[PDB]
């Protein structure tokens, strides 16, 4: 089924650009919408005119015109009929509901099967994050629980209290949320939206280059989701490609793609709940994949009450990139959400014990007492999803005593 | 099989499948072009589990089938005994397939559906929630690995070797004239080899060579009945790879899928019963007592037992079996047998 | 003709000694030139000079009622003529009827108005002019005339036919909405406030009635003419002619044979058009006309087919307006009148109580309730129900 | 049919004008009169090596006179010679003999009267030349001076002297001054009684949708809305025909009409199938409707080269669901397949929807009321009472439509 792209603040803008020019490079698509010269389906990202032009589906939210401005520029097949431009933020997105309802609902009723939302936005990112945070629940609210939604937050590296109040609708609405952190991204560097355009285009490379299997995001997903509850993935990617010293085998990769350093958030020993793997070249060895899955296998701590399966997709490269060497993208749900959420949860706290900014938030009695039970639902939330992913990692989770 | 329209299928298939663009007259057509409109889905009485054991209602999807007729020559080479053991695979794939589907579904509900995602049930419903939910999860991972296998270790796998030799066999044709010529001499021998009588002894010779040396696909295929017998081991190594031919695989096989069907059937009408546990939401699907709440709880424990426990069971004789036939006869069961017990 | 028995006879008795010398491949490939040149020939003149196409086309714009401006202004000139029987008409009064609308109409600026011509079938005493008339597209000074045999145009006049009786029951609706809208301006707002309001209420129940008729027949018209005729035509003339006819003997590429040569020469053409034999076109168009007219809806097959309740229908509008044109004659009455009133309210009421239950509500919804509970067992025309 | 344009007042002449080049350049008549010789059809196929013929309907609406020159069926009406003198320049194939020149309602009224026989000699002229008529047509403004008066007066002479035999449409403006209530009610009165079917444009809708002229979308719209008349199809094919099936009764009468801007913008609607849906959008409505708005009937104009007809089928399936129809009309969405004229280059398509709705009952309660702060010889004040009186006859009858 199609997809649907939404991108909302600044940093999500920049990470959607570097996106597109991703998923229209490996489709050859041109920056008028004009096509290269089928086997692949672009349909599930763009729409085709009966002119031959290639369109994104995207929709552009920000505050100021100029991230938009830079980003159609850059980019002239955007159509431009798409662009619109904390609490403050939240309260402004109530205001132009009608408008977004209006416009998300054009670009569900142009595709014909509507599959799932994607989200691109930064939890740090302010009066954006809000309209965001707006956008999800409007969104859940008017198409219920059977569509999904897939949110590819950017976390941070005054701050909490956006992050507490942000998660808080991330947790309640996202039904898969990748987890990204600029600490590791720029780690992994030594810009940074080109590792999380790579990710974000390869986790969907098995429906736009169809092959026997995983030809839906339904079964991406439920492979990595046991409980709705935990919904917060980690990804890793292998950077050593393209260079000389490259992984020789395939088999490299699955050994050399659980390396902790790899990961694209902060880590001690972590527990893996879940685990799919990205191979992408024109010809895989099976063999190699057989030995290394059995290794895989053998070397990753499961927790006690999942059933243990490694899955290897053999994903296939585009005909429009040349002859290029192996590359792979891993994705895996694990415990060590629980290191970050406390680190926000430590933060939020500190910061909530000493009243320095919530001068900015509460304007009146009124005001303080919204404020103050808001706060503490979102706090509440977020120590009940810790507590669950606590509760996993031992073996009597499924005991009722 | 008879609750619905056959009719219908058919026309649902074509508008997915054989849907075309016509074009200008001396445009040559594509090979694809003329085999797409050939192919015909027809739903057939003979269930593959039946089928199946001949070669050693039911939902619709156990009995439908899709039968590909061919133009002349290119038939001669995809004999109707090739296309048949196609025919299985299909047969075999959509179940896969189709169960995989019903195994997504079912998980989007149970993780997002109102009444699944209600946050208002008690302690012990909550459980209930969570142990089902961890059992759909291993059941949807064993149905993942399974196709796996089936798919990657079984049809690519082989497949590539016949992709190859076609390519050479291809390249080598490419390069070579149409029709050779042959010579030969005066042939003065006469009465030197005439040897007119009964016969010679040379025939002796000839019986006691044998020619069942032949390997390595030198250049490519070069006869057509390597070519024919190329496709016809390929056919039978899917076959046999494939759990579908013992009959302790078969057996184990369908009483999985059978399992799993009536499973996830199970859970679809679970969702009617979680209403009248919970008050919240009871009151809101009415619109349109404590001992009888007591009483559906009571019940779907002892169901919900009686599924999990039938899981392992299954799941215990269906690895006991692949293990003894992949240690006998075939290379590919075995390490499908230890991926599985490495994962259980 | 002559110039290719030239040619050929400088092949069979000049390069050769007949056809008994001649070896049998020589023979078969004389056969072959010979095919391909006399059926290029064919086609440069059947698709040349004739423009069979366009006639085709034309056969469809005028048969299938495709130029509706024609037909209204015929029905419009002759709404007189054709009220009496069939056998009152008179030559020079359909002559002068179709002058008159090729006049009005846009057929004046058609390049082959010349060939239309009018006529009547059956001259019974109990036809009126509305069930005889029929539209002829002549075509007999063309070679055409002799492939398409006589059965395929008594099926083109079976066709039409139906289609007739279709659209006279359209604009008689507009007739009928016209006369009514007219008769409320000028009697009913100037009437007495006593009374005005009965007469009010009933007006507008007569002129919601009719828009119910209206919808009705615009859906069933336009579920013909762009599912039936368009389709039938873009897939059975357009596609077979000028698209290819891609088959299992077209998909061989022969050219792994060497084949440097090329026969019988560069001078004959290659035409954007299939080379089609003389029983081929007959055929095609054969299946072509057979397609619309057997179509899903238009067969023969509650034991009754669709045709019926169609009809049935159509019957059901007849009284309605016939009936109604009894309820204008009695309110001008009533508007002329200002005992007597008394008695024509009475009238008007039994009138309108007539129309309402009876034709609209005992027949019109029980037939069409009937009907669409018929299509729903059909796959093709369940889309057709929800909006018909 | 023929069919015969009327236009009172600046705003009528601003919009006629454009109207009639429009026309002009569909059917590819030169602004001198001259023809433009008929470009081969395209659908006509012809087998290939590898003047005055027409197959439209353009006389319907221009004189054609014996030099081959064609003229239009126009009636200029106003009191400033300014606009008349642009309109005549731009077009200098209007008809000279056809213009006749010259803010309180009454007084343009009482003008109407005193010179009536002068603009009754001019619509017979003009009818003279028509065999067979079908229909007048008018565009003028509900309100602004002169259109109100004149128009009015002109309903009134045109609806009692040919008996009212033929409809009479009203391209209509509604304005967007002390006096410009008493106009609005004044004329509208005239309209309730004579006019056979009114299309309501308001200023304020539609400098919505162009900051998305103002009197180019009316052009647009009035001149697609004859479209099925100029190219003949299948369909209708007359004026009678397409009114007919959206006026259940005579009451009933009030269309608006829904236009889809993104007729050349290059991200222009992908298909039939796309645009079925964004027509029913009420964000490019030319009347403001709000969200308990019910449908009594539908129509929607699609002008393309052979247009997908698959497309069309499944978008009229999926928006027969989302119209909210009223109770006692049948569910019936009606798409009509217009011909695009070959002389126009652009290859995109063009979609008119036109309706009657319920959305009228807020529009008439506005103006009533602003008619009544307003009001707080005697003739005149008995012909307001009387102009709220009838409307206040179809405000009812428009909230009881709503009702089995």
């Amino acid at each position: 089924g199609e997809t649907i792209t939404l991108q909302v603040g600044q940093c999500g803008n920049q990470v959607g650009l570097q996106y597109w020019q991703q998923l229209a490079t490996e489709h050859g698509i041109q920056s008028d919408g004009s096509s290269t010269p089928r086997n692949d389906h672009p349909e599930l990202f763009f729409t085709l005119s009966d002119s031959n032009t290639y369109t994104p589906r995207s929709i552009l939210i920000d505050m100021e015109p100029s991230v938009i401005a830079k980003s159609t520029s850059a980019l002239p097949m955007f159509n431009p009929r798409n662009v619109h431009l904390w609490i403050n933020g939240y309260k402004y997105g109530t205001e132009e509901e009608e408008t977004l309802l209006n416009l998300i609902d054009r670009e569900v009723d142009k595709c014909d099967n509507l599959s799932n939302f994607q989200l691109f936005h930064s939890v740090a990112g302010g009066t954006g994050s809000g309209v965001g945070s707006k956008m999800l629940e409007v969104i859940s609210d008017r198409y219920g629980h059977k569509k999904l939604l897939n949110t590819f937050s950017i976390f941070p590296s005054v701050q909490p209290y956006n992050t507490i109040l942000t998660l808080k609708r991330l947790i309640d609405y996202s039904d898969a949320t990748f987890v990204f952190h600029n600490d590791s991204l720029n780690r992994i560097e030594n810009g940074a939206n080109k590792l999380i355009a790579l990710v974000s285009a390869s986790v969907s490379n098995p429906l736009r280059f169809p092959g026997y299997m995983y030809s839906s995001m339904e079964s991406i997903v439920s492979n990595l989701i046991p409980t709705p509850d935990l919904k917060f993935l980690t990804s890793s990617i292998a950077p050593f490609s393209t260079q000389k010293h490259n992984y020789l085998n395939e088999y490299d990769m699955l050994l050399e793609l659980s390396n902790d350093r790899y990961k694209t958030n902060r880590v001690g020993d972590t527990s893996y709940i879940s685990m799919l793997n990205y191979l992408i070249g024109d010809n895989l060895d099976q063999r190699e994949i057989r030995k290394g899955i059995l290794k895989s296998q053998q070397r990753i701590s499961f927790v006690p009450w999942v059933a243990r399966s490694v899955l290897v997709v053999h994903g296939k490269k585009s005909p429009y990139l040349k002859n290029t060497n192996l590359e792979g993208i891993q994705v895996t749900n694990n415990t060590s959400m629980i290191d970050v959420f406390t680190k926000i949860l430590k933060q939020f706290d500190l910061l909530i014990k000493r009243k320095a900014y919530l001068n900015r938030y509460y304007s009146s009695v009124e005001e303080e007492n919204e404020v103050m039970e808001m706060f503490n639902e979102s706090r509440e939330s977020v120590k009940s999803i810790i507590d669950e992913y606590k509760a996993c990692k031992e073996i009597t989770y499924l005991d009722d005593d | 099989k008879l609750k619905i329209s056959v009719s219908r299928l058919q026309k649902q298939y074509d508008d997915i499948f054989k849907e075309k663009i016509e074009n200008k007259v001396g445009v040559r057509p594509s090979v694809y072009d003329v085999l797409k409109k050939n192919q015909k889905l027809s739903v057939t009485s003979e269930s593959l589990y039946k089928v199946v054991e001949e070669l050693m209602d039911e939902p619709t999807i156990t009995s439908v089938d899709l039968t590909i007729p061919l133009p002349f020559p290119l038939n001669l080479v995809l004999n109707q005994q090739l296309s048949y053991q196609y025919e299985i695979m299909f047969k075999l794939l959509i179940n896969i397939k189709f169960i995989s589907k019903y195994n997504s579904s079912n998980w989007q509900e149970m993780n997002y559906s109102k009444i699944w995602t209600n946050s208002h049930f008690n302690s012990s419903v909550k459980k209930w929630i969570l142990r089902c939910r961890v059992l759909h999860s291993r059941i949807c991972s064993f149905i993942h690995e399974l196709e796996n296998y089936i798919v990657h270790d079984v049809i690519e796998h082989n497949f590539e070797e016949i992709k190859n030799l076609i390519h050479t066999t291809a390249t080598n044709l490419a390069t070579s004239e149409l029709g050779s010529d042959i010579n030969d001499e005066g042939d003065n021998i006469f009465n030197g080899s005439l040897i007119r009588g009964t016969f010679n002894n040379n025939s002796i010779f000839d019986s006691k060579v044998h020619k069942h040396r032949t390997t390595t696909y030198v250049e490519g295929i070069s006869t057509v009945e390597q070519l024919i017998q190329k496709f016809l081991d390929y056919s039978s190594t899917l076959l046999n790879d494939s759990l579908l031919t013992r009959e302790e695989s078969l057996r184990q096989l369908r009483k999985m899928l059978d399992f799993i069907f009536h499973f996830n059937n199970y859970i679809v009408q679970v969702k009617k019963v979680l209403v009248l546990l919970n008050h919240e939401l009871f009151n809101e699907y009415s619109k349109e007592d404590q001992e009888s709440i007591d009483k559906r709880f009571a019940n779907l424990s002892d169901t919900f037992l009686m599924q999990y426990e039938k899981f392992g069971e299954n799941l215990v004789t269906f690895l006991a079996t692949i293990k003894q036939v992949g240690e006998r006869e075939n290379q590919g069961l075995l390490e499908l047998s230890n991926r599985l017990e490495l994962c259980f | 003709v002559n110039q290719y028995n030239v040619k050929y006879s400088a092949i069979l008795f000049n390069n050769h000694q007949g056809l008994a010398s001649m070896t049998t491949n020589e023979m078969i490939k004389l056969i072959d030139s010979q095919y391909n040149e006399i059926l290029t020939f064919l086609t440069q003149i059947i698709q040349g000079n004739n423009k069979l196409f366009t006639h085709v086309y034309n056969f469809k714009r005028f048969y299938f009622m495709e130029t509706n401006d024609f037909i209204d202004a015929i029905m419009v000139k002759g709404k007189d003529v054709f009220n009496e029987s069939s056998v009152n008409i008179s030559s020079t009064y359909l002559r002068k009827v179709l002058q008159d609308a090729i006049q009005i109409s846009s057929v004046k600026n058609f390049e082959y108005v010349d060939r239309l011509d009018s006529r009547v079938l059956n001259p019974q005493h109990g036809n009126l002019g509305w069930e005889s008339f029929t539209i002829e597209y002549k075509i007999d000074d063309l070679p055409m005339s002799y492939l398409f045999e006589g059965h395929q145009h008594l099926q083109y006049l079976k066709m039409f036919h139906f289609l007739w009786k279709l659209r006279q029951l359209n604009n008689l609706l507009n007739w009928h909405f016209e006369m009514f809208n007219e008769l409320n301006h000028n009697v009913v707002t100037k009437l007495s406030s006593r009374n005005r309001r009965p007469l009010a209420k009933s007006l507008s129940i007569i002129t919601s009635i009719r828009f119910h008729f209206t919808q009705f027949l615009n859906e069933l018209i336009a579920y013909l003419s762009y599912d039936v005729i368009e389709e039938n035509f873009q897939q059975h003339i357009v596609r077979k002619l000028f698209y290819n006819k891609n088959d299992q003997d077209l998909l061989l590429n022969k050219s792994f044979m060497n084949l440097s040569e090329i026969d019988p020469n560069n001078d004959l053409p290659k035409f954007n058009v299939n080379l089609l034999t003389i029983d081929e076109l007959v055929e095609l168009h054969g299946t072509y006309i057979d397609s619309i007219i057997n179509s899903s809806l238009l067969n023969e097959k509650t034991n009754i087919s669709y045709i019926d309740q169609i009809f049935n229908i159509l019957q059901t509008i007849f009284n309605f307006i016939n009936t109604s044109q009894e309820f204008y004659s009695l309110v001008c009455t009533f508007g002329l009148l200002v005992q007597d009133q008394e008695d024509l309210e009475f009238q008007l009421h039994k009138i309108k109580r007539k129309i309402y239950k009876d034709i609209y509500q005992h027949d019109y919804k029980r037939q069409l309730n009937d009907l669409k509970n018929d299509l729903n067992r059909d796959y093709n025309l369940k889309d057709l129900s929800k909006l018909l």
